[PDB]
């Protein structure tokens, strides 16, 4: 550990933007659409769409862990604490060569294969007061989730029920104990944000996460169900996360696509409610892959040599 | 840049029998190959696609075979209605640059029938027009192969004339050529005898049918 | 503190511009801090707002640092002060939805008076002014009328709703008549 | 299960531009990708291009890039094919063809190259010639050539334009035993076909033979008595 006190701000961390831009370029030479459409305006309202048609090679895009080592004239500083807001003065900081192996998983609503919370479930937010700022949840115990191009994902109803609890409890432990915690599905928006979207085998899965976010701080949902089955769908025409615009990928082909990932975290986003009675409603969120990266770099910060 | 060649430019076969068509491709087109069927004067008909899968509502006699650069639309007991030109479509490259085969006529092969040449002189009314048109019909015959020659005053002159075969018929299933030597008024009057020599395969020997102005 | 006026049943576009031309985080909320719809980088997020199924932006303009908030099938009640939290800026824009609806059928005898009623939001006091096919610049704050509907008024009328430097047209058809000739 | 309807056949002059319409009905428009396939007379299918409708993107044929465009009006449910700088060789029957793509309105898209649904076809004649009704000339029945059984006679629809032409004998009765040949393009830029009917000679002089030629384009219907002259 480094014997000094420094400031950290994962919400304004620059490595996030440095990885994000990398992960995008890690996408332009691995997953290339058959056609990519992107807004093109002079400002005069009228906006032509810039079209691009390239080969559409079916590649089973399988993410490789990524390290981030400071070159020279630069040093990475890691924060150490069982519960770090990731936005303030860190006491147990410590210089490191490369950040832990991170598997740049691009997804929405659920953070897959990320890094678990050592102690307990932690939830960071650039401002919990602002019903506009994504709440990044960090699970201390991942929940396996298996998706298949066959059309769905299975999740443990047990583990997910617990998780919502040990999350619902960490929420009120920030918005007011004497406050009811509820979970509802997406409010609306793009398919990629409304469902738990992500990529598996180069196939863009779109799983309906209603059964994962319709939890009332009162009842249950395990009648005749051992596992939660999200009705997933693979799309060819998708909205790009790298930049405003659609993109069409070629249909599936491999006799079988399969994924078994660790739900290591979520991206929630409680609704304003305009100071109404203690009844905070949290819904799935994300779509801004940087929050993802953040959830992984929340305790890092590269700095110039002295 | 993909070239799709349908080797059998023409395939003469009889009803009930088995007809085979072969589409040859430049580079590999994998399995993105379809087959079409076109009746004279009709929009094509999607028979097979993806190389070996028949389109919804299509006779099982049509067999789609192949993969790579060698496809085959083989047909078991060919049918009366199965007469048409067949086309293969390549649609595997991307960007989209689909190409079609050049075709194959699935004509009915029958008995070698000789042509009955009818030479028709240019109606005076038509001659009053300013030109003359000598029509040398060739009724009902088979192998569409029928070389015709226009001899003006026993002159092998071969130029101002234009043929026109008809499609395969229904009942007879024969063809009918139609060569037309269109001369002037001052040159039609400048020549005496106008003969039309038909040299068909089913003709024991050349058959010249002509006429003298009058 | 921008202000936009809209006609009931129409589509209005509350703008909101970012300093530079860069698609960044933005969010549309109303006075009650209820989220209308923001963006998740390249994705559109629609919030709990009742304007949900009628709210919408312009992805294409996000790159030109532009993040509108189009509201369609506009309702009188859609009138409000929609903030736009963008890059720590609060571009609170106002929205007034007026609705001019004549009473008696467009067909009205000669002489009788023509009554216009302007449906407007609370705490809103606009000043209307229609203009007959001939020229009647008759005025009416909330409810106008044509004392004696002269036969030379039977035609298209051009009203106007004045509310804070802005105004909204409301072309209306009027038909005068007779006993006959 | 869609049904494609096309715009009328148009006669365009060299260096011009033509736009053919194609009404798509019977199913979800945006779930189809449409393709234009042209075919010159006597010639065979040539891929003109295809529009991934829903995406509003269209790719074209190399030898056409620049002079062709494919667009679709989702509102009216129509697809259009526009060729500019028309040459004579462009003269052909332009087919409208489509294929289902899958719940495209839902992100699913097969992006199929083959064409399951075809249009009725629209003919476009790009030539410098001008619209002109035909002229029918009777073909004297071989009376001094064929006898004993039947003799063949007919008509010679010469110098007509643009196309096409229908033919029937005896007001539409003797349509049997007739061989109406495909028209032929003359150097002038005009077409000319021929119709014939081998019928018994013993019926020459009682059944006044008359081929009924029609040419809607010029709006010129012609009838000619083929007397056994
Ligand atoms: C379309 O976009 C282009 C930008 O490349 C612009 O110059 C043009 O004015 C716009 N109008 C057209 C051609 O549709
Ligand atoms: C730690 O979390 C609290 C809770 O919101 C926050 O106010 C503070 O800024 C964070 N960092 C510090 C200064 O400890
Ligand atoms: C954190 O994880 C431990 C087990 O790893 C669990 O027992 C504890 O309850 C969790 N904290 C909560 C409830 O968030
Ligand atoms: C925290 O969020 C509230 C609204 O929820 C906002 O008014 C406040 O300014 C934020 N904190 C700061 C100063 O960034
Ligand atoms: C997911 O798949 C793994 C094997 O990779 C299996 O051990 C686990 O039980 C599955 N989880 C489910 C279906 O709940
Ligand atoms: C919750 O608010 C306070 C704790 O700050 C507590 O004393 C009170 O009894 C509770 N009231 C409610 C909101 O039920
Ligand atoms: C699945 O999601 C849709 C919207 O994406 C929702 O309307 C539907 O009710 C959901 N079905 C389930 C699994 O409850
Ligand atoms: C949440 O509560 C509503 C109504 O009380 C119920 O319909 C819904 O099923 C609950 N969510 C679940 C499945 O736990
Ligand atoms: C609820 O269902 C789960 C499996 O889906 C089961 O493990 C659990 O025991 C059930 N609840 C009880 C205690 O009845
Ligand atoms: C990560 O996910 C796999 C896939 O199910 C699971 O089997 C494995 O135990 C998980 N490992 C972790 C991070 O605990
Ligand atoms: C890690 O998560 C990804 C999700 O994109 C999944 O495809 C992969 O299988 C997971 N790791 C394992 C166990 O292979
Ligand atoms: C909280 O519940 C509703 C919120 O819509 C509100 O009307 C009520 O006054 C509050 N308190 C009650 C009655 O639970
Ligand atoms: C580390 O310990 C030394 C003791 O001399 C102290 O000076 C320094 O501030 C400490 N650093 C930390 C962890 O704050
Ligand atoms: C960091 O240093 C503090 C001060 O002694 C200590 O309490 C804490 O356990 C250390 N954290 C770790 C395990 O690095």
């Amino acid at each position: 550990l480094e014997n000094v006190t420094e400031n950290f701000n994962m919400w304004k961390n620059n490595m996030v933007e440095q990885m994000h831009e990398d992960i995008i370029s890690l996408w332009d030479q691995s997953l290339k659409p058959c056609v990519k459409l992107t807004p093109l305006c002079v400002g005069a309202g009228s906006c032509n769409t810039s079209v691009i048609t390239q080969a559409c090679p079916k590649v089973s895009f399988e993410p490789i862990p990524i390290h981030y080592c400071a070159p020279a004239g630069f040093a990475i500083l890691k924060c150490n604490d069982k519960k770090f807001n990731g936005t303030g003065p860190c006491t147990n900081v410590s210089t490191v060569q490369c950040t832990h192996g991170i598997r740049p998983v691009v997804s929405t609503q659920l953070l897959l294969n990320g890094s678990l919370a050592e102690e307990e479930i932690v939830i960071r937010s650039e401002n919990f007061t602002n019903n506009a700022k994504t709440i990044i949840v960090q699970l201390n115990e991942s929940v396996v989730i298996n998706c298949t191009g066959a059309g769905h994902c299975n999740l443990s109803k047990t583990q997910w029920e617990n998780t919502l609890e040990q999350i619902a409890i960490k929420l009120k432990e920030q918005f007011g104990n004497n406050k009811t915690i509820i979970f509802n599905p997406s409010s609306g928006g793009d398919p990629e944000i409304v469902t738990h979207s992500f990529n598996c085998g180069g196939e863009f899965f779109y799983c309906n996460s209603t059964q994962l976010f319709t939890w009332n701080d009162t009842r249950k949902l395990n009648n005749t169900g051992r596992n939660i089955t999200l009705p997933c769908r693979i799309k060819q025409i998708i909205n790009m996360w790298q930049e405003v615009g659609k993109a069409m990928y070629a249909p599936p082909i491999r006799g079988q696509i399969r994924c078994s990932s660790n739900i290591t975290g979520l991206l929630l986003t409680r609704d304003g409610g305009k100071d109404t009675n203690g009844t905070e409603i949290f819904r799935p969120g994300g779509g801004d892959m940087r929050d993802n990266w953040r959830s992984e770099l929340y305790k890092y910060k590269v700095v110039k040599i002295e | 840049d993909i070239v799709m060649t349908q080797s059998p430019a023409t395939l003469s076969v009889s009803p009930g029998e088995r007809a085979t068509l072969s589409c040859r491709a430049s580079e590999s087109v994998s399995s993105d190959l379809a087959w079409y069927q076109q009746k004279p004067g009709q929009a094509p008909r999607l028979l097979i696609y993806g190389a070996s899968t028949r389109a919804t509502g299509v006779p099982a006699r049509f067999s789609g075979s192949g993969s790579g650069a060698e496809f085959t639309l083989t047909i078991s007991s060919l049918q009366s209605e199965d007469f048409a030109v067949y086309y293969c479509q390549q649609y595997n490259n991307w960007p989209p640059r689909y190409t079609f085969g050049q075709g194959t006529r699935l004509e009915i092969k029958r008995t070698v029938a000789a042509p009955s040449v009818f030479i028709f002189p240019p109606s005076d009314e038509q001659l009053k027009s300013g030109t003359a048109s000598v029509v040398c019909l060739l009724n009902n015959f088979y192998p569409r192969e029928a070389k015709v020659q226009w001899k003006v005053d026993n002159a092998l002159q071969s130029g101002n004339s234009q043929e026109s075969v008809t499609e395969q018929d229904s009942k007879d299933s024969t063809y009918s050529l139609s060569s037309t030597l269109t001369l002037s008024k001052a040159d039609y009057e400048k020549h005496k005898v106008y003969a039309c020599e038909v040299t068909h395969q089913g003709l024991s020997s050349p058959v010249t049918k002509s006429f003298n102005r009058g | 503190k921008k202000v936009v006026l809209g006609k009931k049943g129409d589509t209005v576009e509350l703008t909101c511009t970012a300093s530079q031309k860069k698609s960044i985080q933005f969010h549309w909320k109303n006075s009650n801090q209820i989220k209308i719809l923001g963006n998740q980088g390249s994705f559109l997020t629609k919030g709990p707002s009742k304007l949900n199924d009628r709210a919408d932006s312009r992805r294409s303009l996000w790159d030109q640092g532009n993040f509108p908030l189009i509201i369609k099938n506009l309702k009188i009640e859609d009138s409000d002060t929609y903030i736009c939290e963008v890059e720590d800026q609060k571009e609170e824009v106002q929205l007034l939805v007026f609705g001019l609806t004549a009473n008696s059928d467009t067909h009205l005898l000669q002489g009788q008076s023509l009554t216009l009623t302007l449906e407007s939001p609370p705490g809103s006091s606009p000043s209307v002014q229609c203009r007959s096919p001939r020229g009647k610049n008759i005025q009416g704050g909330k409810t106008l009328s044509v004392s004696q509907l002269e036969l030379q008024d039977s035609g298209t009328w051009t009203c106007t709703v004045l509310q804070n430097q802005k105004k909204v047209e409301f072309k209306i058809d009027i038909v005068v008549l007779a006993f006959q000739k | 299960e869609v049904q494609l309807v096309e715009s009328g056949a148009e006669v365009k002059k060299p260096g011009s531009s033509v736009k053919v319409s194609c009404k798509a009905s019977g199913d979800t428009f945006i779930r189809y990708s449409f393709t234009w396939v042209r075919q010159a007379p006597g010639q065979g299918l040539e891929w003109m291009g295809r529009i991934i409708t829903i995406l509003d993107v269209a790719h074209y044929a190399p030898h056409l890039q620049g002079r062709v465009t494919i667009t679709a009006d989702k509102s009216t449910s129509t697809v259009y094919l526009e060729l500019r700088n028309l040459r004579s060789d462009d003269t052909a029957v332009y087919f409208c063809a489509g294929v289902y793509e899958g719940e495209a309105d839902e992100g699913e898209y097969d992006n199929n190259g083959f064409l399951k649904h075809w249009g009725q076809g629209t003919l476009v004649t790009v030539s410098s010639a001008s619209t002109k009704g035909p002229s029918v000339f009777p073909l004297a029945p071989s009376s001094k050539s064929t006898s004993g059984g039947t003799a063949a006679l007919g008509c010679l629809v010469k110098d007509y334009f643009p196309e096409p032409v229908t033919v029937s004998w005896n007001s539409g009765a003797l349509t049997s035993g007739v061989h109406t040949f495909p028209a032929v393009l003359q150097s002038s830029g005009l077409y000319s076909l021929s119709s014939v009917v081998t019928v018994p000679s013993s019926s020459l002089g009682t059944q006044t033979y008359i081929c009924n030629v029609n040419h809607k384009p010029s709006n010129t219907k012609v009838d000619k008595k083929v007397e056994p002259k």
